[PDB]
RNA sequence: UACCCAUGUCGAAGACAACAAAG
RNA sequence: UUGAUGUCACGGAACCUUUGUUGUCUUCGACAUGGGUA
């Protein structure tokens, strides 16, 4: 009963309590919301007791400045609400409740006259809104890109009034940050908001330590890291903190405690894929690669343990990571059979690829060998191989029986990429070749390699 | 040394162009930047500033002509005249440097390897790629480089949207510029050529840019060598005259006058065939400025003339938006952001040869519109339509090609039965349905018809209160049907002709089955191709693609019509054929009853002059538009849904109730919801003979004064209906044939057409007055799936127990007044309509009625049957009928007054006055402030008619207007008068004194078109009456011995003869400037209804001269130093008055004068205040409801915001008529004689309610007592007096039936609760005894009617209804306990009603007749009005008499 | 500043209230 | 108003959901005007 709700908040209304006012607007909009979507309570047909007086409450309340004050409190207080209560709220609980504070604001905010705390609350909720957007796949959603579009505008507003406001500096960037890891570039001025944020100390959110973070690693100046390695441990977020303590390490040249602050955060980890603690794991091994310090071929390989204890896009390059971390033949293979879901096992490495190496590995047992050399890592560059498969499948549908050409060319580009496959020192004449691939070598011909056909020295199996 | 050859392109197509973008943002990284690269690039002179041209890249004609020559190259085995080309290189190192990197496979016909890095000669395609600037390419642009304000002067911004195949929704959109062809065809370019180049390369060149059919997204060929002024008017119009709330209403209008300029003229007039108009004659009026502006010489052209409707009808638009608080849009939070395709930049090419076989299938035909279609293109700055048709700049309906494609794709689609799961960029998708799209050519077509648009509005109900939603209406343009559009089709292929997959969907289009439009699920959209013809054109042959090249493909439009002198007729037989996956059903429906689908806005600018008109569409035929009266489709795919929701449950929860949010139940797999389209599709139902729509007037009856409400009087236009010619609606709907094959979506529609068939769903509006009934409804082309599901007598009414003694020597009044109980029974949540609740009775209830006196239901449509007005009998096609709506008002007052409820209809804000007789009253004048006024000390006389003195000539106008101090000497003996000048008889005893004058002119005349007293002793001819009031003079005197009492008696042209017996004004001396009283504003809300009514008279002296200053003059406000008369408290005034006897306002609105939970439910404000500055909330309307919710009445019968439960049906006469009066002709026993009734006066409230006491409240319900004085009239004699009624303009003659008249009527009931039916049913029967009043002229005792009970049936389920004629006691036994338990045996009002509602036994005639005025004037020797007055009817107990039924006012 | 009334005429309502797009 | 040995943008239906509907007897009798005399 709506209405019962709003003549119990006009029984007793001053119009100088912000409490009052608060509870006044949101069951008015309360009501009006239920008007609208035309639910079971539109069947109230009653009206309020007191006409003469409950007339002149609604006149006081919908005065310009004392309704646009009590819409800004209003949101606040609900945005605080979801704040600590986000955790037991589900996904279409949250996500309904966030639009809820957006369509209570938005109204308003497009005026001259809107303060702060509107657009403060509005791109706090946007911001909110956004991340609650699971990255499914490759392709980011695109509308997790313009909930931080639309959060940075409204942030926009004020800094251009007030360039270092406290709050909306850091929701400015916290939506700058999203962007860069939805794949959109910085924003145009991100260098100078970011600038204005060293003169300013933390204000216990978590993420506001991975901002001096990327501080650090852009001016090259190490003189927050002590600030961030002196903080609290106890908090719930345990292995987000213990990250990035130990990038802050890292910079100051900690090499001992990396680990440890790394071992944390490996064997305390979220169950859930979607966390950005995972991504954030995989830049830090990434980050430790690309300065050639040799350190990320511990953590790769305990933090793989973890993953294949526990879709993600950067799952795959964990798997990568871990594989080239390990230097044991042996344990590779393993690696390399979780994903697929003599014997010749295949992997396709892609992030090797992407720099130029040879991201295609070939592991070849051979028992009858010694222990030593039994195991062999042969390497080639699958890039011009899965370039001839293209081309041979797409004149397979576009041409047929003009594709032998295709085919055969195909055949040929196997042996050239991997020469260790006619060789009597990788593998022994007149004996059986298991195979298992990995990727778009499943529908290769790998027992038609041609140099010579295969089949006429080895016999073949397939294993998916 | 190089050659220039020039380059031009003519587009064929509206072409697609890229905003303008920053010089930093042009880059790789900017997706809009390079998604826009295949387009036409907008310039900007000046950076800052928007002003610049269109051009074309040349690097974008290089790459088409590089295509080109791909293609051809694989044609001709990659030779060119005798040299032989290499495949060429499409392979760089930087590919970082290179905005775009090729996505597509590069098309091979030579396995040779390329051309070497440095080599002496290159091959022809190595030269065209520049390998060998050998061949450059210029920019093209426009002849002349004009110059424009910004993008959209050349073209409009359109959006275009990527829809879901599973879901029919879409994904996403983008936004592109399209610039039409028409207006700027032609781009200008140039290409450098080395001398050095080749002849080969060269002829290359040439026929790549020849066999070039496209670019910048449309088919090209490349040759080589006021308003503002009358909204402004009309504004100041609408404000001058305080009447701002038309404003939407006259934009509506006006805008829908586009359509022809001669509508103007046909614009309605008023009620009397006059210039009144409450719309178009508000002001110069504004249907004088409507037809000046379509006399204009500019405007004389239809397009001008469309331009200037639409333009006003924006600007009052706007101006309408800004009185709610302003324009506000509410915008989507999350979704409403373009997503553009981002390319995957690949390393290297990828070379797939397709073959040395290619041709090309021209197919051309016709895409006719069988239903009318919508394709959605809403312009920024057109805010007055919600939905809106794309239209072409010279305003042709245009079919774009987008849509064409997107539906050819959707149709391939469903014909190979697997969805492309793609995504934008990367290499090209291989799927079947995109190898066929990619050589799919489909050609922009628009229309020669240009007619506007058809706006239909649309609504959404709200399933529990069965209203409008909150926020639920919009408008809708529509493009009429049988709109033709050209159509051209072309696939190049490998095939010998056309796929299968294209063949199988051309056959479906074929047969009508084209859905190509959105708003599909109400029948928007269906499209036939006809005359349709195709060839197939072998471009691997050298001679044929020699001719190919030659004549540009027949693109253009000499080549299109050569071409298709040689189509065959037909189209390619499909091999492998689908059969479509839409069927369609037919549908007969049935009415015997009015219909109406109410268009408001085309009633505003119809010549009927009516409140409501039924919706009509309009047809295309070829050059001229067609109107059809029509059924929405969209109202029968709502009440077809309704219909479906309220019998099924999903969980155990009606559909009804459901948020439909992640919901799979039948209705959204059915009917669609948000986030999927539906499977069934609903067309428009027409009628099979036209029929001419008749005009209905309704007026609502106050419960209190027993007449018409004030501002309630209206009337609507529906489309005639009766059992004996009933409405035929026929049409079709189109279902998807997996929900035709599914046995349980077929058994869910099959029970709501089950329902709806059996009449529980009536269609259109005003159903509870009995509109919309359908008597049956048939479906065919489902093979009776569908259709198969489609397939005691009552109780005595009780004997009377009322007793009413009648005396001969009695008369008795027409009316009395029923006394409400104290308490109101009121419920906060009614009834919901969204299902049939269990313990809840559903049916139909049939009635008889039968006259027991003659009945006057007046057929109103013509005035003139018999200036005296003449009215015959209510008939609707030759047959006698009474309309539901007064049957309805009937029972209802009954319904009220037997179940104690609030006075429905009630006019809460009416204001009583009251006339003063012949003292509290003082002088007082206006301060200079206006909000106090100051006592003056005395008054006296100044004589200013008669011959004593010269008053008017020897003062001044200042000093008669009373606006400067005069000086004048007072007698005071008693002798009060104030001569300015000592008369020269009496010069002892005077004193002069200074003051004001209050002079108002001679008013106190008394005026007859007979001769009196006065006339008939007046010695001589009687002067004319003088045209100014201050040359007034005496005449005569009344008491002619005394020379006292001066009259001025003069005569007027029309036989009026005036009687003026004023003399004197006051003098107003002596003020006091220290007793200022404050004026509160309700003193001034008082005087502002006193001088409404003054200048509002009916009965006013038809001589203007004979009336005071406020109403000669038309005083509207009281103003500074006025010199009025006033009663003040301690310190601030009650009541003002402009001369000395006046009218006494009321303090408060009637509707404080009564208990306040007998008001409304939902009525008006009637406290103090304004509610004005809450009308942009919605808690306005909490402050107009009751706070208990509704009494029995409004929830039976419904409110504003509650639909009602019952509806009343047409009343049909059963046999042949029984006249009162036998007619002129006794040949024709169907129509009856005329019969004069006497004059028919407004009810008076003053009467009832004697003063402003607080004592004086209101009586109750009027009801009209049975008699028998249509005796008297039919005898043509006077029922109060007994002479013979005699013509006048004032009354009215009628054709009245007789006692005998036997009616038959159904009313149809919905969810009713037991006690609910019981006392529905007691109050149409009654008792023996008993009697209803229906009608004309219920006080001179016509309409006592008798309603008898024949049968009710129940509703027990969809299928089955059973006879409830045996629960008839149990239901009344239930209404009565529950009368019972409201009031526990305090039932004194029903006894009254029972005492007024009974009617006289045999040989018992009671005397029953209003009193005339006055004693003299009645015959028979009864006191009159004045008598009564202050005899038997005192003020002191008048209101208990008039409450007190058969209470007799004369004892004769 | 205390009393006294006099005249016999005349049509009224002609749409109103809500929704004015929202997802 | 582009560079050029690489542009499948004819690679993308403005698509999907919504009843111009709810409430109202072509009805009906006492009013209108402002003074006059002493
Ligand atoms: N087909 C669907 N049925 C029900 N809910 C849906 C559907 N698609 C999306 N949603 C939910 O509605 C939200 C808003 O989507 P809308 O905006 O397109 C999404 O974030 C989902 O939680
Ligand atoms: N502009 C809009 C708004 C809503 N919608 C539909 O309505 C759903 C609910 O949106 P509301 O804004 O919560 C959306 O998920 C979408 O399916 C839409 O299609 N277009
Ligand atoms: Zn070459
Ligand atoms: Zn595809
Ligand atoms: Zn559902
Ligand atoms: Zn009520």
């Amino acid at each position: 009963n709506p209405i019962r709700d709003i003549q119990d908040r006009l029984k007793t209304a001053k119009f100088d309590n912000k409490d009052d006012m608060m509870n006044l607007a949101s069951s008015l909009y309360k009501y009006e919301k239920q008007l609208m979507d035309s639910s079971e309570a539109t069947l109230c047909q009653q009206g309020l007791s007191n006409r003469p007086n409950s007339f002149s409450q609604l006149s006081q309340f919908r005065d310009s400045d004392i309704q646009s004050k009590a819409g800004g409190q209003t949101g606040k207080f609900w945005q605080n609400e979801y704040e600590a209560c986000k955790n037991f709220q589900t996904h279409k609980e949250r996500r309904e409740t966030l639009e809820q504070i957006i369509r209570f604001l938005q109204n308003g905010a497009e005026e001259k006259d809107a303060d702060d705390l509107l657009l403060k609350t509005l791109a706090r909720a946007y911001f909110h809104r956004g991340l609650l957007y699971r990255p499914k796949g490759f392709s980011v959603p695109a509308r997790k890109v313009e909930a931080m579009k639309k959060a940075i505008a409204y942030c926009e507003i004020i800094l251009d009034k007030n360039e270092e406001e406290s709050e909306a500096l850091r929701i400015w960037l916290y939506a700058a940050m999203e962007l860069r890891r939805c794949g959109e570039e910085y924003p145009e001025n991100f260098a100078e908001k970011l600038f204005y944020l060293a003169n300013d100390g933390f204000i216990s959110e978590l993420y506001d330590i991975r901002l001096f973070l990327e501080y650090t690693e852009r001016e090259e100046d190490n003189n927050f890291l002590d600030m961030i390695l002196q903080e609290n441990q106890d908090r719930e977020r345990l292995f987000e903190l213990c990250l990035y303590k130990a990038r802050a390490c890292f910079h100051l040249n900690q090499l001992n405690d990396v680990r440890i602050y790394g071992e944390s955060a490996i064997d305390n980890a979220p169950g859930a894929f979607a966390d950005p603690f995972w991504d954030e794991l995989v830049e830090f091994i990434r980050m430790l690669r690309n300065k050639k310090s040799e350190l990320w071929k511990e953590i790769a390989i305990k933090a793989w343990d973890k993953c294949r204890e526990k879709y993600w896009a950067r799952q795959r390059e964990l798997y990568d990571l871990a594989f080239m971390a390990q230097d044991g033949i042996e344990k590779k293979t393993r690696i390399a059979d979780s994903l697929k879901s003599i014997a010749v096992h295949f992997y396709l490495n892609e992030l090797e690829s992407h720099e130029g190496g040879k991201g295609g590995h070939a592991l070849i047992y051979d028992p009858q060998k010694a222990e030593k050399d039994q195991w062999q890592d042969k390497s080639f560059d699958y890039k011009e191989l899965h370039r001839k498969f293209l081309e041979w499948q797409e004149n397979y549908i576009l041409n047929e029986e003009g594709s032998a050409d295709f085919l055969v060319t195909l055949c040929r580009e196997i042996e050239k990429a991997m020469p260790f496959l006619f060789k009597s020192e990788v593998i022994p004449e007149d004996r059986p070749v298991l195979w298992i691939p990995h990727g778009f070598l499943h529908r290769l011909p790998l027992h038609a390699a041609m140099k010579e056909i295969f089949w006429e020295r080895h016999a073949s199996r397939y294993l998916p | 040394m190089t050659t220039t050859m020039k380059i031009s392109i003519e587009f064929l197509e509206p072409f697609r162009m890229t905003k303008w973008q920053e010089s930093t943002r042009r880059n790789k990284n900017n997706k809009e930047f390079v998604r826009g690269q295949a387009f036409a690039r907008w310039h900007r002179n000046k950076k800052d500033n928007t002003k610049g041209r269109p051009y074309i890249t040349g690097t974008l004609l290089r790459s088409a002509v590089i295509r080109s020559a791909e293609n051809l190259l694989t044609l001709s085995d990659g030779k060119i005249s005798e040299k032989t080309c290499c495949p060429g290189k499409f392979d760089t190192e930087d590919k970082d440097r290179l905005l775009q990197l090729r996505q597509r496979s590069t098309l091979r016909w030579t396995d040779k390897n390329p051309c070497p890095d440095n080599a002496e000669t290159y091959c022809p395609f190595c030269e065209l790629l520049g390998r060998s600037f050998r061949i450059h390419f210029g920019n093209l642009s426009l002849p002349g480089k004009p110059d424009f304000d910004g993008p959209k002067a050349i073209g409009s911004q359109r959006v275009l949207n990527r829809v879901d195949f599973k879901s029919g929704k879409a994904h996403d959109f983008f936004k592109a510029y399209e610039v039409d062809h028409t207006r700027f065809p032609r781009f200008e370019g140039e290409i450098t050529i080395d001398n050095k180049v080749s002849a080969e390369a060269r002829k290359l060149l040439c026929d790549s840019l020849k066999f070039t059919d496209r670019l910048c997204g449309a088919l090209c060929v490349i040759r080589f060598d006021l308003a503002e002024k009358t909204a402004e008017q009309i504004i100041s119009i609408l404000d001058d005259n305080k009447k701002t709330e038309y404003t939407r209403l006259l934009a509506d209008a006006i805008r829908s006058l586009r359509r022809s300029s001669k509508l103007v003229a046909g614009l309605p007039k008023d009620h009397d065939g006059k210039d009144d108009h409450y719309l178009w004659d508000i002001g110069v009026t504004i249907r004088q400025i409507l037809t000046t502006s379509a006399d204009t010489k500019e405007l004389k052209n239809a397009g001008k003339w469309r331009e200037f409707c639409e333009k006003l009808g924006e600007a009052l638009y706007l101006k309408s938006k800004d009185m709610s608080g302003g324009l506000k849009i509410t915008r989507r939070i999350l979704g409403d952001a373009e997503f553009h395709g981002k390319p995957d930049r690949l390393e290297k090419s990828r070379s797939v040869s397709i073959g040395s076989v290619l041709k090309e299938t021209v197919v051309c035909g016709e895409l006719v519109a069988k239903t009318p279609f919508f394709f959605g293109a809403i312009d920024e700055d057109a805010k007055q339509t919600d939905l809106q048709v794309l239209l072409t700049p010279d305003n042709k309906y245009r079919l774009p090609r987008s849509a064409v494609r997107g539906i050819l794709r959707r149709d391939l689609q469903t014909y190979f039965d697997s969805p492309c799961n793609a995504e934008l960029g990367g290499r090209p998708c291989m799927c079947k349905t995109c190898r066929i799209m990619r050589g799919i050519t489909v050609m922009d077509a628009r229309s020669e018809y240009n007619a506007p648009p058809e706006i239909r509005h649309r609504t959404r109900i709200n399933p529990f209160t069965g209203t409008v939603a909150e926020g639920a209406l919009f408008n809708m343009e529509v493009a009429p049907e049988g709109i033709v559009f050209p159509f051209q089709l072309r696939y190049r292929g490998s095939e010998d002709g056309l796929p299968d997959a294209l063949k199988t969907v051309l056959k479906w289009w074929a047969e009508g089955q084209a859905f190509m439009s959105g708003a599909a699920s109400t029948g928007k959209g269906r499209f036939r191709m006809e005359n349709a013809k195709y060839e197939t054109l072998d471009l691997s042959d050298e001679n044929q693609r020699n001719d190919y090249l030659k004549n540009w493909g027949w693109r253009d439009e000499k080549g299109l019509e050569e071409l298709k002198k040689r189509l065959n007729s037909g189209l390619p037989e499909p091999g492998n054929y689908r059969d479509p996956k839409w069927h369609e059903i037919n549908v007969s429906i049935e009415m015997a009853s009015p219909f109406i689908n109410g268009d408001p806005i085309r009633a505003a600018v119809d010549k009927r002059g009516t409140d409501v008109v039924t919706f009509v569409k309009y047809k295309a035929e070829g050059e001229e538009a067609k109107p059809v009266c029509a059924y929405k489709a969209e109202s029968f795919r709502g009440v077809i849904r309704s219909a479906v929701a309220r019998i099924h449950m999903e969980d155990g929860v009606p559909l009804t109730e459901l948020t439909h949010s992640d919901c799979e139940c039948l209705l959204c797999q059915i009917f669609g919801s948000e986030y999927e389209a539906g499977k069934i599709r609903f067309e428009d139902l027409v009628f099979e003979s036209d029929p001419e729509p008749v005009t209905f007037d309704h007026v609502a009856i106050d419960r209190f004064t027993g007449g018409a409400a004030d501002k309630k009087k209206f009337d609507d236009s529906p489309l005639p209906g009766s059992p004996a010619r009933p409405l035929m609606l026929k049409g079709s709907f189109w279902i998807r044939r997996d929900v035709l094959e599914d046995e349980e979506y077929c058994k869910a529609l099959g029970k709501a057409l089950a329902d709806v068939n059996n009449g529980l769903y009536p269609l259109g509006g005003k159903s509870a007055i009995g509109y919309g009934q359908v008597k049956s409804l048939g479906i065919k082309g489902d093979d009776k799936r569908i259709s198969r599901l489609m397939n005691v007598a009552v109780p005595e009414k009780p004997k009377t127990d009322a007793e009413v003694r009648i005396e001969a020597e009695k008369v008795y009044y027409p009316h009395y007044f029923v006394e409400p109980h104290k308490k109101v029974e009121r419920e906060e949540k009614p009834c919901g309509h969204q299902k049939f609740h269990e313990g809840r009775l559903t049916g139909k209830i049939r009635c008889k009625l039968i006259t027991k006196t003659p009945l006057i239901v007046p057929d109103t449509s013509n005035d003139d049957f018999f200036y005296h007005k003449s009215y015959a009998f209510f008939r609707l096609h030759k047959q006698i009928m009474i309309p539901g709506s007064e049957l309805r008002g009937m029972v209802s007052s009954v319904y009220e007054t037997v179940t104690n409820s609030c006075f429905r209809i009630f006019d809460e804000t009416k204001r009583l006055s009251w006339r003063m007789d012949a003292q509290d009253f003082l002088p007082g004048r206006v301060t200079a402030d206006g909000k106090h006024i100051q006592k003056f000390s005395e008054t006296a006389r100044v004589p200013f008619y008669d011959k004593t003195q010269k008053h008017f000539d020897i003062l001044d106008e200042q000093e008669i207007a009373g606006e400067k101090p005069v000086r004048m000497w007072v007698k005071r003996f008693r002798y009060q008068k104030a001569f300015q000048e000592i008369p020269e008889n009496d010069p002892d005893g005077w004193e002069c004194k200074e003051g004001y004058l209050h002079v108002v002119g001679p008013s106190k005349v008394e005026f007859s078109d007979k001769k009196g007293d006065v006339i008939n002793n007046f010695q001589g001819t009687l002067p004319s009456v003088p045209n100014d009031w201050k040359t007034i003079r005496t005449n005569d005197f009344k008491n002619r011995k005394r020379k006292n009492e001066p009259v001025f008696c003069c005569e007027d042209d029309k036989g009026n003869y005036y009687t003026m017996a004023k003399y004197c004004e006051t003098f107003f001396f002596d003020l006091k400037e220290n007793e200022e009283y404050e004026i509160p504003e309700k003193a001034r809300i008082k005087y502002k209804e006193l001088l409404r009514v003054y200048n509002n008279n009916p009965q006013a002296v038809p001589e203007s001269v004979f009336q005071s200053r406020v109403a000669r003059e038309n005083v509207e406000k009281l103003k500074s130093g006025d010199l009025v008369y006033f009663k003040h408290n301690e310190k601030y005034v009650e009541d003002i008055v402009p001369v000395r006897i006046s009218r006494t306002v009321d303090d408060r609105m009637i509707g404080k004068r009564m208990s306040a939970d007998l008001r409304p439910c939902h009525g008006d404000w009637v406290e103090d205040g304004d509610l004005s500055a809450l009308n942009a909330y919605p808690e306005k309307r909490l402050l107009l409801r009751h706070p208990k919710g509704l009494c029995p009445a409004c929830r039976l019968f419904g409110t504003g915001s509650y639909k009602g439960r019952v509806r009343f049906g047409f009343a049909s006469l059963e046999n042949d008529p029984e006249w009162l009066i036998p007619g002129k002709n006794p040949g024709d026993p169907f129509h009856g004689g005329p019969v004069m009734l006497s004059l028919l006066e407004r009810p008076r409230p003053t009467w009832s309610i004697p003063g402003s006491d607080n004592k004086f409240k209101v009586p109750g319900r009027k009801f009209y007592v049975h008699h028998h004085a249509w005796k008297t009239i039919k005898d043509g004699n006077h029922p109060t007096t007994g002479k013979a009624i005699e013509q006048s303009p004032n009354n009215r003659t009628v054709e009245a039936l007789a006692g005998g008249n036997s009616f038959s009527f159904e009313i149809a009931f919905e969810n009713l609760k037991e006690w609910e039916l019981g006392l529905l049913i007691h109050s149409l029967q009654l008792e023996k005894g008993l009697a209803h009043k229906l009608g004309m002229a219920k006080s001179m005792g016509f309409g006592s009617v008798e309603i008898d009970v024949e049968s009710v049936r129940l509703r027990k389920d969809w299928k089955q209804w059973r006879n409830g004629n045996s629960e008839i006691p149990n239901w009344l036994g239930k209404g009565f306990a529950k009368l019972k338990e409201w009031f526990r045996d305090e039932l004194d009002f029903i006894e009254n009603l029972k005492k007024l509602l009974w009617f006289p036994e045999g040989d018992q005639a009671p005397r029953v007749c209003y009193p005339m005025l006055r004693k003299k004037d009645d015959p028979n020797g009864n006191s009159g009005y004045e008598e009564l007055k202050d005899g038997e009817f005192k003020k002191e107990d008048r209101q208990k008499k008039l409450t007190t039924p058969w209470t007799p006012w004369a004892s004769s």
